[PDB]
DNA sequence: ATTTACTACTCGTTCTGGTGTTTCTCGT
DNA sequence: AAACACCAGAACGAGTAGTAAATTGGGC
């Protein structure tokens, strides 16, 4: 349970959520009614609303915009030690590890992974793929392809999915310094889990910006994205997806 | 002996030549220096006493947990204020 | 250009927000307050930002204060921590460092009979659980509290030893985050969204800050709080603690 | 760690910003702080960037003759000026 | 306000004037050039002031310095000192007679000497040795180090003369002999009355620095004179500063001074 | 041999000699060799060339107020002569010779001999006796309002101004002021001792007629009076032999 | 020939209050 | 709603040139 408040005050009114938009009021919340609190810019928060939220036990996360960027988050580190040792053992142990990596992989592409094939394997097999996948999407939308003005904006596109995945994975309660595929990044985590939906809707826009050639396509794309992880709902079907991926290691989550 | 620094506003001549036997004018009532507690403590007798309808500050490096001090001579927009032991400066309108 | 932040060492440690709007002029931390007056605050030279009751943080505040590496600290009566907000995470290598080790109860009781060790100067005795050990470690920490009562000579004050130990849990909790660890997996402390915080910190509780809240607490002082903080304040910069706190995590792990 | 003095004028406010992040603005332009040299090395890369068509000076502690070092960016009436090793500044007259 | 002089180990070494007048505006040294430039010169910082030929100082300014109490010198070729004013007054009443009384007995004298000779190297004195004798055999010792410091660093050498290397010698000695001067003055000492030296306006300014003079400052004008730089003159003067700066001479030279007195027994 | 005061004008070499250029540019030729001293009052701006000359002919420069009223910096200060600074030394080292001194001073200042067996303690007894009698006589005389050492401050801006012309003789005559005889333990203890002895002469009387009018700026008219008087009366010209034959009363033979 | 107090007047920067424009220094 | 770029203004102090006044902060 997840919501969105930008352009405004987030204040307490008789013991619940409120965001005071010059106009008053206009929204209440219930305080069992939101998980946690993404806060776009625009936003001033309160005290007695971090007061309340802490009591409550709501993660407060100051996002960009439609999630598109994070900057900070309330209870860093983490906030509760299980979800963080869940994932941990899950990276730590070769077997674990392996068997993520291979719904990674299934998830990302449709098809199960082959069984005889090692992660170092996967990944060789996955790099294969998305460099003819990115040729297929530069053929499909007419632009000339290189190896990886386009290459702009495929980087402000994964850029922004990052931006909601890395808002998934704290959301959701786990560290996107521990990664499965990736390993030794401080974000690796949110690489992993935005490499397999990249390809769904992030990469094409990409090539279609890039095709009407705008002269500054940085920010096209980013309000691109910002739209499509609003209508397409990105970010909220993101988070069962992140525990559906770790619960492929067979151990019982928190 | 440890760095010395001395922001003058609205001073006299007077001063503003005082200053400049000790310590080095870098800028327009900006000057620096490098002197000793006892000598310290003589540069603002001239400040206390030849500036009289002007506003000065001086900051000099000690062992605080902020690496220096600075104490002030009358009034400006910028004053400073306590925060718990540790000295800031506000902007008053 | 890009902004990074500073050695936390090299740092001032907690400075006290408790009324106005804090919003971002020009890039730069700012405190707005009712009467208009504007108090511009060094937020990449502070270690932790301690925000109590009063105060209206922005966005972009929130944002300034993470790319530059301060903790925000929002805290309730008397100095006690409620909330805290930081970069959204940080050292993969460190932290599964960290988690490995409290993922096995040997290597786990190997880290909480260093924190003993250290704590009291003494070796745990042997063959002693980490339930055990937590046991004798109340005792421990309940003489150390009657002690106090009897050598500063007060009644068991709460208020001025609640308010120390926020202090230093602010200050710790911003050092395990620069350091890139993770101040919910504790091993002496469980369960708690801190728990890593209160290992750390009590084990250098009782060196300084505890006593000197008896001593604040000897006499009885207008506004204890402020009494309080300024002298955490001096035993944070004599006993030079940021510095020691780094090296302090490392070396029980 | 030594003490920093950073002296700004005519100076965009974005950098008048940046300086604020780590410096006590005590005077209009006039910050002080006490950093370390790797940090005060990228006070002045703040300042190199962040400030165009202003004069600044940054001058902070030293073991050297004066006790303390200073060099400048862009152009200004008081320019720095070499006298055999030692540094002062002259006024230049339009 | 009243103005005094700042101690001198809080000072810095030297300062060398060149081109210009020197002036007192709104009460501050100030160095202004044909072409209208101003240079503000902090003068109770600097130990003493060397006055280049093109200067030309006002009646405030020498006053000024007085006041301060920084020494002026008017320098002549590669430096070397010729004029000197300071403070007319100055000086302890019973600091000068100190040193008198020393000088005017003979026996006392020659315990002073001993002491100069005894700090100048590693060894005392040989016994039954005469001022005359004493001086004839540091004479023979500063000369075989000349010679040495030649070996040492590689230069063609034939005689230490003052009219390359000798010229960075005297350029370095010359700052050394500034700052022991202006040292001798504020301690309240003669500059004139000397002991191993005798007869000359600067006698004891030459036997305080003489014993010094060895350590690092003359074997460092070796250094820079095997080099050939373009302007030893100021090689030789930067190089002088750390010198001044790194053996804290100027803290040193005062208790130096005091030392070498004491040795004639009678209480200051 | 001679002494010279520079005033309003700057100091050079042009001709490869001494010249004061003045305003509107006048020159004056000053044989450097000839004149033992030279005084710089006020207004006046020495160059390099000036002062390397002076030091190569062996004169001494000396930084005066107006008409050697005040003296503010001296060259080849600490001393320039060894032994005129060891000679005033022995002088004062030596009890016997202390007391030859100051009998000398004595009888300068009054006109008759001390009284025999009398040592300085003895003798500064006499001489405040003296002293307060003057004060009340020239009190008498001129008729102003005396209560003891308006009239005070007076006669301390003219004491002032003596000490100046006479501190500024004992430089040209090559000796410290820092030792004296009559006065010790001061910076000025030589001075106070010679200013002594004419200060009665015509300094102090003059402070009392100035003190017997009531002009606004006393500190100023008094100044500006012993400043003429320094002038016109050639006070350091005759000062200079007075010191030396002062010193000489300790019957040792003084320095060539 | 200095030096300072004093006085307009010039010039320079800081600061403020007014809209128009953005939600923003990337690529793992 | 919050924050920056931008613009035009007032407001302030530093700096320059010219005029008139001194040659000076003391006492042994």
């Amino acid at each position: 349970s997840m919501i969105f408040l930008q352009y405004g005050q987030i204040d307490v009114i008789d013991g619940a959520f409120v965001l005071i938009d010059k106009t008053g009021i206009r929204t209440h919340i219930p305080v069992g009614s939101v998980a946690c609190i993404m806060l776009e810019p625009g936003t001033r928060v309160s005290h007695a609303a971090v007061r309340l939220a802490a009591q409550v036990g709501t993660l407060l996360v100051w996002v960009g915009e439609a999630g598109v960027r994070v900057y900070a988050s309330g209870q860093p580190g983490g906030a509760r030690s299980d979800k963080l040792l869940y994932q941990a053992k899950l990276a730590l142990d070769e077997d674990l590890r392996l068997k993520v990596v291979r719904k990674m992989f299934e998830l990302r592409f449709g098809e199960p992974a082959p069984a005889r094939r090692s992660v170092e394997q996967l990944r060789g097999i996955e790099g294969s793929r998305v460099r003819a996948t990115y040729a297929l999407l530069a053929k499909q939308y007419g632009v000339t392809w290189n190896g990886r003005t386009i290459n702009q904006c495929i980087s402000a596109a994964t850029s922004c999915l990052y931006g909601v995945t890395e808002a998934a994975i704290l959301a959701a309660g786990y560290a996107p310094a521990i990664g499965f595929v990736h390993t030794g990044k401080p974000l690796s985590f949110v690489y992993d889990i935005a490499d397999i939906i990249k390809f769904d809707t992030v990469v094409p826009k990409a090539f279609e910006i890039a095709r009407r050639n705008p002269g500054e396509p940085d920010r096209e794309v980013r309000l691109a994205c910002r739209d499509i992880f609003r209508s397409s709902k990105t970010l909220a079907k993101l988070i069962p997806l992140i525990e559906d991926v770790l619960a492929a290691g067979e151990i019982q989550p928190p | 002996m440890s760095m010395l620094v001395v922001v003058t506003e609205n001073v006299p001549p007077r001063l503003r030549g005082r200053l400049a036997i000790w310590l080095l004018e870098v800028r327009a009532g900006v000057y620096v220096g490098d002197v000793s507690a006892k000598i310290r403590e003589m540069i603002w007798e001239q400040i206390a006493g030849l500036a009289e309808e002007g506003n000065v500050v001086m900051a000099w490096a000690t062992n605080t947990e902020t690496g220096f001090e600075f104490q002030t001579f009358g009034l400006n927009r910028r004053t400073p204020v306590d925060l718990d032991g540790l000295r800031l400066v506000s902007f008053l309108p």
